[PDB]
DNA sequence: AGGGCTGATCGTGCAAAAGTCGTGCCAGCCGTCT
DNA sequence: AGACGGCTGGCACGACTTTTGCAATCGCAGCCCT
């Protein structure tokens, strides 16, 4: 169950607990949080990107 | 079905004025999704399906 | 010019025609940015 | 030495049929074995973005579909429009009949007669194509769409009127006479024929994304490697250490019991998998004693392969070689064949050889290529040509190993000069 | 005080009926030549 | 213009494959029934 609730934080927010990495990378995953914040989020090029 | 009214009732949008935001529950949660998921498969390379 | 999939054909069928008519719709994007937000426990929908 | 029925020893060996030992043999189901074990791994306890364009046609039917909307068509004349270009196949043709459509239509003021027109301002669509019929209409509408200075125009459009059987059954005597053909004027209409873009819609599919999954590889650099049958892709989990230390120093005599018998699964699921890789390399190692020998030879040079021969090279269980020859693939530098083609049929040889039935299929097809285009050579020849290469093979093999190699009739296959 | 008896742990096969292939062979038919 | 021929394909019979459907009895001994 500890597993479970840590993979869920991570499927929410990775950069905030833990650190998920790809197959033979280091860079972290793009939660259903990051595709929302950053210079990379919807939010932005939503205003006319 | 009339096959003329069908095509039409497809393009149609509402006043969709006042957006509103709030938090969610399970069975509304159940309300909005159709299927329960339970594999983790995602696709079959053997028919493609 | 957007992600509005049924305002392209129409345009362009006004243009041809010489209609020179739009009507807005809504860009798919903003269903895009509503599904993604109803992907976390968040709910929000549109009033009349 | 020889006394019969003598003193019986006593047996120091069992069978010991599990059916635990069946699935570690899993038929080697790879790919599903693979999501066996993973399946079971899960029930084990203590056990173990992109560019995305996103942008294509969609096979020309959006584009059909544009076309039509972009056409000034009424509302009404819209949806049935939208109706028959959904009763479009890959290839061009109507799935549904005319019937059909009126009956999906589902309104009695919507007549024949109408849906024809509708069909017909359809049949003019945008590409080519768009006939929804037999490509004869197909061709009726691109040697519309072609000039008519093209020679024999007027008579390749009689045959395909009402002579079209005629032409399906290569009867060139009954077709030139009914149709006063002259000599030579029916190769120019089947060379204006060869260029009617058949299956039009087929090329407007031009994507297709290839399919290949590695399995077992044959490189064999240098004679004999050890190729790896997907070694990468093979498994080879193993438990939670980890956790079976923590198992180890359960306090509960009950809890370390519980974790003795994961640890006995444990243990049974690395046998399993020892089992599997050294069966796929003594299946390897048997196929390098004669697999260079085929490939050098070729594909009509194949002999012929025994299961049970195999497996008592191998020196394993009959049964267990068949169970592995299943759902088994092996990539060669040749290409990628099953495990069964891989394995070869038998059939009689001349001269105290056995040849296999790809062998004999693969030299009537290469006997094939070597004939006259008018007239193809007949089962008789092929049977004659087979005499010639004394493979023994009758006029019957060499109609299976024709089936096989899907050789078109005789009269079907034979064309003017 | 004496009998019943209960579950731990007990590891690469095979065969037998079924199926399926190799091979041959006959029956008709159409293209044909007489 | 009816028969020659070759094809094709169904029909049959041996010869090779092959798949699934198959596991007790312990030797401990304490507990329960008699």
């Amino acid at each position: 169950k500890r597993m479970l609730q840590e993979a869920v934080d991570a499927l929410l927010d990775n950069g905030r607990r833990g650190r998920a990495i790809t197959g033979s990378n280091k860079r972290p995953l793009k939660s259903l949080a990051d595709m929302i914040k950053g210079k990379q989020g919807r939010f932005r090029q939503n205003l006319l990107g | 079905k009339d096959l003329l009214k069908f095509l039409k009732a497809q393009t149609k949008t509402e006043e969709f004025d006042a957006i509103k935001i709030a938090l969610a529950s399970p069975d509304m949660i159940r309300s909005w999704s159709f299927g329960e998921v339970k594999k983790p498969e995602t696709i079959n390379y053997r028919t493609f399906k | 010019k957007s992600d509005d999939v049924n305002g392209r054909t129409k345009m362009y069928k006004n243009i041809v025609d010489g209609n020179h008519q739009m009507e807005p719709g809504m860009p798919e994007s903003f269903n895009v940015l509503l599904k993604e937000i109803r992907s976390l426990g968040i709910n929000i929908e549109l009033e009349d | 030495m020889k006394q019969g029925l003598q003193l019986r020893l006593s047996q120091q060996l069992a069978m010991t049929p599990q059916l635990q030992q069946a699935i570690r043999l899993l038929q080697l189901s790879t790919l599903e074995l693979q999501q066996e074990l993973q399946q079971a791994l899960e029930s084990n306890p203590l056990l173990e973005l992109p560019v995305y364009q996103g942008e294509t046609t969609q096979t020309l039917q959006d584009y059909l579909m544009w076309q039509v909307e972009l056409t000034p068509f009424t509302d009404t004349d819209r949806a049935i429009a939208t109706s028959i270009v959904d009763a479009v196949d890959d290839t061009g043709y109507l799935t549904i009949q005319i019937e059909d459509i009126v009956d999906s239509i589902g309104d009695d003021e919507i007549g024949l007669e109408e849906v024809e027109a509708v069909l017909k301002r359809i049949q003019r669509f945008d590409p080519v194509g768009v006939a929804a019929k037999d490509l004869r209409d197909c061709l009726l509408i691109q040697l519309s769409q072609f000039a008519k200075e093209t020679p024999w125009l007027e008579e390749a459009r009689l045959i395909i009127s009402d002579h079209l059987d005629l032409l399906a059954n290569h009867d060139f005597r009954t077709l030139m006479r009914v149709t006063r053909l002259k000599e030579e004027v029916l190769k120019e209409a089947v060379n204006l024929i060869q260029s009617l873009d058949p299956r039009p819609g087929q090329s407007i599919q031009t994507s297709e994304p290839e399919y290949v999954i590695p399995d077992v590889l044959v490189r064999k650099v240098s004679g004999r490697w050890t190729v790896e049958l997907n070694a990468d892709s093979i498994p080879r989990l193993k438990i939670n250490q980890q956790y079976a230390a923590m198992g180890n120093s359960a306090r509960n005599d009950a809890d370390g019991q519980f974790i003795r018998s994961n640890l006995q699964e444990a243990r049974w699921l690395i046998k399993s998998l020892e089992s599997r890789n050294d069966t796929l390399l003594r299946v390897s190692r048997c196929i390098v004693e004669q697999q260079q020998a085929f490939f050098e030879q070729g594909e009509e040079y194949m002999k012929p392969m025994v299961l049970a021969d195999i497996a008592q090279a191998v020196e394993m269980h009959e049964s267990t070689i068949s169970r592995v020859t299943t759902q088994k693939y092996l990539h060669s530098p040749r290409g990628i064949f099953e495990l069964k083609y891989f394995f070869s049929s038998h059939v009689n040889t001349e001269g105290g050889g056995e040849a296999s039935s790809t062998a004999i299929r693969a030299l009537v097809k290469k006997l094939i290529a070597a004939e006259n285009p008018a007239k193809p050579l007949s089962d008789s020849k092929l049977t004659s040509m087979l005499s010639e290469q004394g493979i023994m093979v009758a006029r019957r093999t060499v109609a299976k190993y024709r089936e096989s190699l899907s050789i078109p009739p005789s009269n079907q296959r034979k064309q003017l000069v």
